[PDB]
């Protein structure tokens, strides 16, 4: 579905379809950006819609070459990042920088390894500052903490609100086993994107192309190590 | 292993339930 | 006799030679009986941890994953699901199924027709036998009361999630959430309903105290007094007159049924009303139409509000409030 | 009456209970196939294959 | 049906009981310092 | 070597699994094995000699 | 999309048929039931002993 | 998961089948009266 | 201050914090008791004692 | 300073004692209390039920 | 715990051997 496309269907078209958790597909168009008016663009309707979720684990098998394994997906069609704004700067010489500022920029996601392992990670293009050429630019943007600072553990201990100690355990709580659980840290990571242009219409002011980003996975608020996330996809925006 | 133990107990109840209505003594009026 | 396919069929299905019998209701109660008592044992074995509450945090039921049999449980469905139609060809995978409550859905969806058809399943062989047909009657008491909390109360509240969940210590949570939010014991319904299992137990013990304080003398002192009745017999093997005559001395004559009919219509009438009426308590507060609430309601000559029993109970519903669901509340007001 | 040891010899000349006799002792046997199966799943690690 | 002909009663004297108690518990005797290891 | 011994622990796990995630429960009694197997055989060794009397007579 | 669906829940579908192998699914069981059914009909009232006239059926 | 789908379909029609043509069998008069 | 006397006035000496089936001595519960850590006195940032 | 060193400081031993003057608490499994648990009872209440039976006669 | 295992099981064994003697089951002739 295109744009135009997608604006011609109700809601109730749409809801339980699955389509609503879709980026728009620039059709016609062509493949040069060149076709851009080099300047400061204003970045609309940026979408980010995952193909695959893979998951790097460390190989038991020696050798040290941490694959990213296959996943299954575990929370639904709740994982495409839109309504994405910012800027974006076109080159002459087709130098590209593109940078998010609000929208969804994130998403919950959990995934299941194999053996059973529920690995939960924020999927975001948080500060999304991208520079680089058309075939591909790149950049940093940040991941923050899973759990805001406000989350209560089943035990009642959180960051910014609840105990910080195992109350259930009057006397060996605050023990050295427990010191760790019982401190708990909502800081943010970072995650790198690099981002590539297939399409862009400008008669109507909307590029698309692939990415891939890879971020850290969730931290259990500093109880666990995260593990690494490549998300691939497509994505879509509208200059304007 | 409590996991054992908690199933048994939760089969062998089931294994006494199949036993009383069908391996029952039958009602014999008089 | 019979000689087409289906009137062979109806007579073995109707039949009242089988060991259990079946009927037409059993056609619909058997295979939606065992299927979900066959997820049931599974998932109460093996489940996965469910994310109840919608806010991917899983809560973990299953033996397998650390519980015991009193805090195993079945969890509900995530609140994400809400009331929507969840069976596993609508789940992508069945991780996914396992992970937002799936079973939790087919066991309730199977068990409700099962229990309807369990009713009527009485309701047949009473016909098939010639009797009088309202056991199925006094059996829709219990049936209302599993219809209330598997799916009327998720149904105005507007997720399964808010069901109880099948499990023991899972009902504890069932019960302590409900109070908070709807103060249930301040209901006339929970009223009605304690009355029914206080009453019941009452009445179930002093009939049955009453019939064995009564035993006409059929055995001796080294064989059990059962051994005096033989399943069969054409006379009485108590005397109903000297029962009502020492529970007529017991408060007063007139105090006491003479009639065994009327007593067993009362045995059966008190705890299927208040049953009835608990069953609809839990389905009026489904639509938040809450019990009693005296908060604040004794105030002194200056407007200085005096406390009662009533706001000690308000501050015990205080604290479950602002702790069930920690983390799922992002706004004061909990409407949902 | 029989000595302990004798007990099963009651099914000696009873073909069809001969049979429900051996159908109990397939049930177990079966039965305990896979409840070992399952015992070791509940401990078996995939993790390291090599070592 | 027609009950079955092939019906026995075992049979375990005293005796017999002794000998059985003695034996369970002088090879758990025997085994147990071995089970424990 | 206790680099490398450490090095695995920190690492992909060990071996031996557990029920689950984790379901190692050390806390657990243990001796409820003893107290729960010697509350059903002895028990129901009682009941089954005086059926088997019964039903025998 | 990452995965696979039927997408089907939450659509107001009739009976829940999202394709039309489930119409022929439920077509084809209910005639065959209601095939054995029909041809038994007359054997089934044939032990009332009655005639279904107009004056057939438990009546009080 | 269709397979499946259609599996369930074809098992719930065929048993609310047997109901519904079970009760109309001339139930009324399957009782042990006359 | 004797040991012994500061040790009942320990809170886990009291049998009325224990459970029924938290079986076993009062010391596989909180621990054996090796030494008491001496009376401790909370102070105010401007000395007012707590 | 702190107290990680106060247990490690009560080098008198502080502990319920072991069976032995010379302490008696050493590596066997528990399974072998359950192991020989059921090997006699279970074939003590099986010899029971065949003698309770034939002593009734 | 082996040391109370090992106590209960030898004189379990002298427990049988006194009732093997004195709660014997007599010899009658004929
Ligand atoms: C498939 C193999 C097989 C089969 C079908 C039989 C069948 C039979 N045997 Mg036999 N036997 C076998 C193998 C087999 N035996 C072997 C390998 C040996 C050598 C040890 C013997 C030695 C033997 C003797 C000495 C006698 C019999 C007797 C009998 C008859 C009565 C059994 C009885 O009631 O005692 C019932 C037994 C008990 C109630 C308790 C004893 C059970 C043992 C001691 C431990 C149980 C082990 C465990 C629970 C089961 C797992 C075993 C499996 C791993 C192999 C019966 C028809 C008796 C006979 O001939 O009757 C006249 C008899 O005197 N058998
Ligand atoms: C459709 C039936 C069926 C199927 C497909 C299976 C399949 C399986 N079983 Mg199972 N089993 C079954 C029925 C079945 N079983 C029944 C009915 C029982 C109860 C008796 C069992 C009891 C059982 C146990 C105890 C075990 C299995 C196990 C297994 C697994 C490995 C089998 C193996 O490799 O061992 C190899 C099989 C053999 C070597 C059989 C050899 C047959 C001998 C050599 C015959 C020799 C004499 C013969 C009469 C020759 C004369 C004729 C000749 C001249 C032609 C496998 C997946 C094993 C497992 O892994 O646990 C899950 C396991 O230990 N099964
Ligand atoms: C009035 C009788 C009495 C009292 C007050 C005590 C008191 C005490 N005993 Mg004790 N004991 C008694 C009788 C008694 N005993 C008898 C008759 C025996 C012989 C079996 C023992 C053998 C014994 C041993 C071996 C030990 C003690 C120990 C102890 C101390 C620890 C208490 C404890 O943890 O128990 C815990 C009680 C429970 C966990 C549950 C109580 C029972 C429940 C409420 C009844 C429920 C019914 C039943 C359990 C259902 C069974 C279900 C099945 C699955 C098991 C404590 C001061 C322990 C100790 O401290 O060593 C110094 C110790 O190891 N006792
Ligand atoms: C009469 C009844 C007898 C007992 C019937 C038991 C039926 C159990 C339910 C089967 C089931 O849930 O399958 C559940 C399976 C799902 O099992 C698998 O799940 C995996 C993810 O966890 C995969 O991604 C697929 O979804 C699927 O292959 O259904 C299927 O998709 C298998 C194909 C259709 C099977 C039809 C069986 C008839
Ligand atoms: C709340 C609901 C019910 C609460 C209990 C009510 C019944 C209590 C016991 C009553 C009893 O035993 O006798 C029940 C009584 C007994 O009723 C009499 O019984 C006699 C034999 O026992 C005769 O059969 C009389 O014909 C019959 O009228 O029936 C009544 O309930 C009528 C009471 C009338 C009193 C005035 C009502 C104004
Ligand atoms: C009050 C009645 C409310 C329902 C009225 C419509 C009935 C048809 C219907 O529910 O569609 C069927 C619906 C829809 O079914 C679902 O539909 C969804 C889209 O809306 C998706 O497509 C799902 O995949 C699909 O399963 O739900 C059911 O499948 C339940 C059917 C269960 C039948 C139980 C019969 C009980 C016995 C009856 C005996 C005879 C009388
Ligand atoms: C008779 C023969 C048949 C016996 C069958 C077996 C029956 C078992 C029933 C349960 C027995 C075990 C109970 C729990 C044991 C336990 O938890 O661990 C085992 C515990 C000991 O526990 C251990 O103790 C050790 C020190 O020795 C350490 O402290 C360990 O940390 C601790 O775990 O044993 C007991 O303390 C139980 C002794 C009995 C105490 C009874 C107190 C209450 C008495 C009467 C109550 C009366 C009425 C109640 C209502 C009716
Ligand atoms: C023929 C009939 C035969 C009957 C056999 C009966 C046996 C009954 C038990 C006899 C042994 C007593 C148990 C001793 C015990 O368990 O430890 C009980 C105590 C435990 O005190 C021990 O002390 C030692 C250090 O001083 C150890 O290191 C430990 O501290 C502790 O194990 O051990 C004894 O000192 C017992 C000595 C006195 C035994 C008199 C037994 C009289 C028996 C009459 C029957
Ligand atoms: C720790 C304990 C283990 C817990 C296990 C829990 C599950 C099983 C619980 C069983 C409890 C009931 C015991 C009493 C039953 C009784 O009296 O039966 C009544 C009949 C009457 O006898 C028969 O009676 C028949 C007719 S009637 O019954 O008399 O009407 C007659 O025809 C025939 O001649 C006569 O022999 O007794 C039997 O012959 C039944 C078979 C013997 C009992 C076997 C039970 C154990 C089965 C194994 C279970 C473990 C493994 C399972 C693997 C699949
Ligand atoms: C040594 C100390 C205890 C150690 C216990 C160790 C456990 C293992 C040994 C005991 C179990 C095996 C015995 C089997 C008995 C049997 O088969 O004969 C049955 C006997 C024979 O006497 C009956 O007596 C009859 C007379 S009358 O009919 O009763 O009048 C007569 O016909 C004939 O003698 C007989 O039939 O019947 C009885 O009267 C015996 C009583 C029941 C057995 C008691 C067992 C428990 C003993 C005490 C346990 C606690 C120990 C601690 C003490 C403080
Ligand atoms: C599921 C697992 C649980 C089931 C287990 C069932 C247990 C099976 C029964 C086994 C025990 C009963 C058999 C013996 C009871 C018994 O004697 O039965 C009596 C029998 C012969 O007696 P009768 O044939 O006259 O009577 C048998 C009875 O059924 C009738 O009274 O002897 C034997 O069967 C062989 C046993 C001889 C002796 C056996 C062991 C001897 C070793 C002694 C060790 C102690 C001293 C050691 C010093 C070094
Ligand atoms: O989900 Mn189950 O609990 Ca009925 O309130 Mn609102 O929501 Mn939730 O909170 Mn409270
Ligand atoms: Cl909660």
């Amino acid at each position: 579905l295109t744009f135009d496309q997608l604006q011609g269907l109700t809601y109730l078209q749409v809801k339980g379809t699955g389509i609503a958790n879709t980026c728009p597909t620039l059709d016609s168009g062509s493949s040069n950006v060149k076709d851009l008016k080099p300047g400061t663009y204003k970045l609309g309707k940026f979408c980010m819609e995952p193909t695959s979720f893979t998951v790097k684990e460390e190989s038991q098998f020696k050798g040290g070459d941490a694959e990213f394994v296959p996943t299954k997906l575990m929370t639904r069609l709740t994982y495409t990042l839109d309504e994405m704004s910012g800027q974006f700067k076109v080159d002459g010489s087709g130098n590209v920088e593109l940078k998010e500022t609000d929208g969804i920029d994130y998403a919950p996601v959990t995934v299941q390894l194999p053996g059973g392992e529920r690995v939960p990670f924020l999927f975001s293009v948080k500060e999304l500052d991208a520079k680089g050429n058309a075939d591909g630019f790149g950049g940093e943007f940040v991941v923050p903490s899973y759990r805001g600072a406000t989350f209560l553990d089943p035990k009642g201990r959180g960051a910014a609100t609840g105990y910080d100690t195992a109350v259930a355990l009057p006397a060996a709580g605050d023990d050295e086993e427990y010191l760790k659980e019982n401190i708990k840290s909502a800081g943010a990571m970072k995650g790198q994107a690099v981002f590539s242009i297939a399409k862009v219409d400008a008669a109507t002011g909307e590029i698309a192309g692939v990415f891939e980003s890879v971020q850290p996975s969730d931290t259990d608020l500093g109880a666990k190590a995260p593990k690494d996330v490549k998300i691939t996809g497509l994505w879509y925006a509208q200059l304007s | 292993m409590e996991a054992l133990v908690y199933t048994f107990l939760l089969v062998g109840t089931l294994g006494i339930i199949f036993f009383a209505i069908f391996f029952r003594e039958p009602p014999r009026i008089v | 006799e019979s000689t087409s396919l289906w009137a062979r069929f109806c007579e073995w299905v109707t039949s009242t030679e089988n060991r259990l019998y079946i009927g037409w209701f059993g056609v619909l109660m058997i295979p939606t009986l065992l299927t979900a008592t066959s997820v049931f044992i599974i998932a109460f074995i093996a489940a996965p941890p469910v994310d109840i509450d919608g806010i991917r945090e899983p809560v973990s039921g299953s033996l397998l994953y650390g519980n015991n049999i009193i805090t195993g449980a079945i969890i509900p469905t995530s609140n994400a699901i809400g009331l929507h139609f969840y069976p596993i060809w609508e789940a992508a995978s069945l991780d996914e199924w396992l992970y937002n409550g799936g079973p939790y859905q087919l066991i309730v969806c199977h068990f409700f027709l099962g229990v309807c058809s369990y009713m009527g399943r009485e309701w047949e062989l009473s016909f098939r036998l010639g009797m009088r047909p309202w056991i199925a009657v006094a059996y829709s008491a219990p049936v209302a009361a599993a219809t209330a909390v598997f799916i009327i109360y998720p149904l105005g509240q507007g997720s399964f999630s808010d069901g109880m969940p099948l499990g023991i210590s899972g009902t504890f949570n069932f019960m302590i959430v409900f109070q908070a939010e709807h103060n249930i014991l301040m209901h006339p319904f929970h009223m009605l309903g304690v009355a029914g299992v206080f009453g019941g137990s009452l009445f179930s013990a002093m009939h049955g105290s009453l019939v064995t304080s009564s035993l006409i003398r059929e055995t001796t002192e080294n064989e059990s007094a059962n051994e005096g009745y033989k399943f069969g017999q054409e006379e009485e093997t108590y005397n109903i007159v000297a029962a009502h005559g020492y529970f007529g001395r017991l408060i007063f004559q007139y105090a006491s049924f003479n009639n065994s009919r009327s007593l067993h219509f009362f045995l059966a009438a008190w705890p299927v009303v208040g049953i009835w009426f608990t069953a609809l308590g839990i389905s009026t507060m489904a639509f938040n139409l809450n019990g009693f609430n005296f908060n604040q309601s004794v105030v002194d000559s200056q407007g200085r509000v005096i406390n009662t029993w009533a706001d000690i109970i308000n501050r015990a519903n205080l604290g479950m409030e602002v702790m069930h669901e920690r983390n799922a509340h992002n706004f004061p007001l909990d409407l949902a | 009456g029989l000595p302990w040891y004798r007990v099963h010899t009651v099914v000696l000349n009873d073909p069809g209970r001969l049979i429900a006799v051996h159908l109990m002792h397939t049930s177990l046997v079966s039965g305990w196939a896979g409840s070992m199966a399952f015992y070791e799943l509940a401990v078996f690690d995939p993790s390291d294959p090599v070592l | 049906a027609k009950p079955n002909p092939n019906k026995q009663s075992v049979e375990l004297n005293r005796t017999s009981l002794y000998w059985g108690l003695l034996l369970i518990f002088v090879l758990a005797v025997l085994f147990s310092s071995y089970i424990f290891n | 070597x206790x680099x490398x011994x450490x090095x695995x622990x920190x690492x992909x796990x060990x071996x031996x699994x557990x029920x689950x995630x984790x379901x190692x429960x050390m806390e657990v009694n243990i001796l409820g094995v003893i107290a729960t197997a010697l509350f059903i055989i002895i028990p129901t060794s009682f009941l089954l000699i005086l059926y088997v009397k019964t039903a025998s007579q | 999309l990452v995965d696979d669906r039927l997408a089907g829940e939450g659509t107001g579908k009739i009976l829940g048929i999202n394709d039309p192998s489930l119409f022929w699914a439920i077509t084809i069981v209910f005639t065959i039931v209601w095939g054995v059914f029909y041809v038994s009909t007359r054997e089934i009232d044939a032990a009332s002993d009655r005639e279904n006239d107009d004056d057939f059926g438990l009546t009080l | 998961m269709l397979t499946l789908k259609i599996f369930v379909y074809t098992v719930v029609t065929f048993f609310v089948s047997l109901f519904i043509f079970g009760f109309l069998s001339n139930d009324p008069g399957r009782n042990p009266g006359q | 201050i004797p040991e012994k006397l500061a040790f009942y006035d320990y809170i886990g000496n009291n049998p009325a914090k224990g459970g029924l089936f938290r079986a076993g001595a009062m010391n596989s519960g909180d621990g054996i008791a090796v030494g008491w850590l001496g009376h401790a006195v909370f102070k105010d940032k401007q000395g007012n004692e707590l």
